């Protein structure tokens, strides 16, 4: 049942944004840490947890084709009011089982890349984030 | 084309539906003197309102499965005053796993009884039969035998009770058994006691116990009682029997679509048959259906046989010429598997 | 007595999570990290330490198949119910002396990941977790 | 190739025969059809004749 | 020629004997009464059932 | 396979035809005039097609 | 049914490049070459590969006649603007069972060829590019 | 008993691939390489090796006849399906003791060869592969 | 309308460098490499590539005659001025279409040569060089 085949490729990814789709994007991570503390019980050697809640992070990377994060948060940042964003990462290779479809909800960003560019290299943005929610669309 | 359509409509919660199975066929024979013929069924809702009452109720207990429903049912009706050969004729032709009919006697249940064994073992195809009281010694035919079991404040006979079995066999995973499957909607058996279910599961019956907690089957046996050096216990268990018919069902199936009539009869052609079989082994070990190591080969003792039946000399020949040496029209070929049983019975031994 | 042959290769591991096999493992770790306290005794130069307890961690590393921690842990967590799972491990190495299998028990995993996928680069999911239980099966 | 059991599928309905029957009647010389789990099918591509002699084999 | 056979039986599992050497012929000579004459023996499965137990051995 | 002249039924037709085979090599026999008549004789081989299987599974 | 007179001989090669036929071709290559990436599995002693994707590549040889390479690229290059082409290769021997003609496409040339003389030596001129598309017309 | 004649000669050598013959076949070959690695065992000297497994790696040459490489693979590669294969080699020398038959199973192709030829030359084509099973029919 | 006398003999090619012919010359060649970097696009197999910019590269052999590069840049190399220069290559065969001729600007050579001779064996000079502009005088 398990073959080479099966193990999911990235170029296979997709990603929306706010609604638009995003065909320049290199990578995307979502992740969910939880906040646990240690709690020792009288007559147990072993230290046991208490789960408290989680914080969720991640990031987008992207090839620099255009002003994409400008035009979605610089003027709103500057004035204080600050936006939040839905997007959905789409993971359909072929060769796998099936498909996998995350929407993932509330996102903040952490910063805002006005410039970054040196001789010789090709552009690139890294946009890092924090988010509260999710929802599961099409899992294997 | 009309005008577009937002349609937004509210109603209650509706009642959830048991998963299909992709295994599993069932072919039952039903008298009615209206709406002849063969019927497919596919869910509980699809029935002909042809029929009357009573195979109705019929169809619905096999429609239930054990952990999905089965695959598919095949309905054939017959008026009445004719054989029972007239259906099992027509059915010569259909593909299907399991044969059931509620209403029968004893002469029609011989009649069933000799036309499996007969397709078995002479037609090559593996099929097998539910049926109320018959001592059939074989593998092919499961004798279930009890008596007025009731549902929901009903009777119903032991021939006509097969519906239920049936489905509950097709509905049942291939990595799974019934033994011990317990039969919510069943409610009251007749009193029995341990001793003549024990009497009876030896003799070859699957029958229905009170145990802890529900009704459930005692064990999941077929009708075959003579034991030989071929056919040793193994081939009493029903997943077991299911197993190995699925195994010659498949290997059959490459063989008559791809080789029979189609190619020469040479020894490369006999190679790359011995592949295409191995390989189809090999699926079967992913699945975990059989054991790992299993292996296929040409039958040496067996083509040595055939060729001395032939008037062929077999002096200073060598084992290469003799292996590579023309058959006709024939191919002797041996394999090696081995498939694993459930847990069904457990020692513990607790010092205190 | 001892040569090259004997040594355990990881290719020869297998794991069990919650009663089911998990054929697309990578790597499986589990570890009691032991707490002391250092204790100056009077007229002794060497200082020594006293035992008062241990805490479990381990790790296991997936190729991305399927979704198998998102139907483990996603729709509990974000409700507050925190479960607890059973890991079994087995190295059966046909060239060494025997068998060294091991049940882990009340674990509790650190994280859960979303999405992580990058355009030319194979899916990999690493799950970090803590228990406080052990029980041996066939020791060497 | 050979017509040995091809399959007929615009066919559904044949008439019954035992297995020692056929078996007679493909040594007589007769090409007939079968009854198999699926559809119809030739039994053996065989010819009507059937005195052979030293000069005309079974070939 | 008969109708095509195409059968896949299934069977518990079966030995194998060791494989014959075509060296070493013997010759025997015994006395009997009945069936007197020349017997040529190829295996111990297939001896004439007109032998004595003791012969037979 | 192989094809070569008939050389029996050359020989037949000469003998019919009244010539003398005593005194004749057989060279001689072989390049004889014939008429309009040409005696030719061949080996093909030909082999069967796939249709009997026995498999044998022991579990 | 295989005969030496059915091997294609290259000297019945034609070549088509931006719409226009190079006669003065001497040889032409393009080739997939795949990225493959080990997977090793639990279990098995054999280590599988997963099928990532490919990169095109390629090349043309011609006799010096012209400037036919000067003036496809020579001008664009230096301002900054890269130019791509498609081309066309052909195989008909007429020995051969049939045709070979395939279209590569998205053409990107790796170099440009100013000058490469030596006295009494006559010139050639080798050009070796990347590309990403094809397409079959006319295969065996 | 060793002679000069039953040394087997690569001419009486046959190829089926996909369950087809290669009637066009000039070379086959087929290697498992073992990957070891060094274990020094204190008070020894001579430095020991642990067996971890195998990498299969093969090739085939075919002269150019017909284009058999693009319709096995061509279209489904551009995809992202990457078929595998099965392949046959015998080697039946008539003065040689026997026959040497091995089915060579889960073959996957290291690159294709869309065009590759020369005015002058005769056309080839080199296919690298790499597999993880195989099974012994007829050895000697 | 390719002819085999259309080829361009080496032996026809000219050269001045600072603005003197240089008539013992045995060969000169100049090439521009590009810089190329990959880029994988999410959704396509075919890896793509951005074009970056230049290097200029060659070389001049010449007959040993003369000090000609001692003099060009020896003393000014020692003190750390380093000196560039213009060459201009021709390639006139009676023969062919037209001429062939270029400006290579802005060169400095990699290294100098103060000696290099062999008993029984005639002497020359291998001078390569980088460069950054060209233009195109009489192109074909």
């Amino acid at each position: 049942n398990m073959e080479a085949r099966n193990v999911m490729s990235g170029t296979w990814g997709e990603l929306w944004l706010d609604g638009n789709k995003v065909a320049e994007v290199k990578k995307f991570q979502a992740k969910m840490e939880f906040t646990k503390e240690d709690i020792i019980i009288a007559g147990q050697m072993g230290t046991d947890t208490k789960y408290m809640g989680y914080k969720g992070k991640g990031s987008i990377t992207l090839y620099h084709v255009s002003s994409r994060m400008h035009k979605l948060i610089g003027e709103k940042i500057k004035r204080g009011s600050e936006p939040r964003f839905v997007a959905i990462s789409k993971l359909n290779d072929p060769d796998s089982y099936g498909a996998e479809r995350i929407a993932v909800k509330n996102i903040a960003f952490d910063d805002l890349t006005l410039a970054d560019w040196e001789v010789g290299v090709k552009g690139e943005i890294e946009a890092p984030f924090t988010f509260t929610e999710y929802d599961f669309l099409d899992i294997i | 084309i009309g005008l577009p359509s937002i349609n937004i409509s509210f109603k209650e919660l509706a009642t959830t539906v048991k998963e299909r199975s992709a295994r599993g066929i069932i072919a039952m024979v039903l008298k009615d003197a209206k709406a002849l013929g063969l019927n497919e069924i596919h869910e509980k809702e699809d029935i002909p309102v042809d029929l009357s009452a009573e195979n109705k109720e019929y169809i619905n207990l096999a429609l239930m499965g054990n952990v999905n429903t089965p695959n598919k049912l095949l309905v054939y009706v017959i008026e009445g005053e004719a054989d029972i050969q007239t259906a099992l004729d027509f059915l010569e032709t259909k593909e299907f796993n399991y044969l059931c009919m509620p209403k029968a006697v004893e002469a029609d249940k011989t009649a069933i009884k000799n036309w499996i064994i007969k397709l078995r073992d002479i037609d090559k195809v593996k099929v097998k039969a539910v049926l109320g009281k018959v001592v059939g010694n074989h593998e092919g035919i499961i004798n279930f035998t009890t008596e007025d079991v009731l549902v929901g404040e009903k009777k119903y006979s032991v021939d006509e009770f097969t519906s239920r079995v049936a489905g509950l066999i097709a509905g049942t995973p291939l990595s799974q058994s019934v033994t011990y499957t317990k039969l919510s909607d069943v409610v009251d058996i007749p009193k029995m006691t341990k001793v003549d279910a024990e009497s009876r599961v030896n003799k070859g019956e699957l029958i229905l116990i009170k145990e802890a907690g529900a009704i459930r089957i005692a064990r999941g046996v077929n009708s075959l009682t003579e034991l030989t050096a071929e056919k040793g216990e193994m081939f009493q268990k029903i997943k077991i029997v299911d197993t190995l018919d699925i195994i010659h069902s498949d290997i059959r199936k490459v063989i008559i679509d791809d080789y029979i009539g189609k190619v020469t009869n040479s020894y490369d052609n006999k190679c790359l048959l011995i592949v295409a079989i191995k390989s189809y082994l090999e699926e079967l070990e992913k699945s975990a259906l059989i054991e790992s190591d299993s292996t296929v080969e040409i039958d040496f003792e067996a083509q040595k046989s055939y060729l001395k039946s032939k008037g062929v000399d077999l002096s200073y020949m060598t084992l290469q010429e003799i292996k590579e040496a023309n058959t006709g029209s024939k191919v002797f070929l041996k394999a090696k598997i081995k498939v694993l049983d459930a847990m069904e019975d457990i020692d513990l031994s607790i010092e205190i």
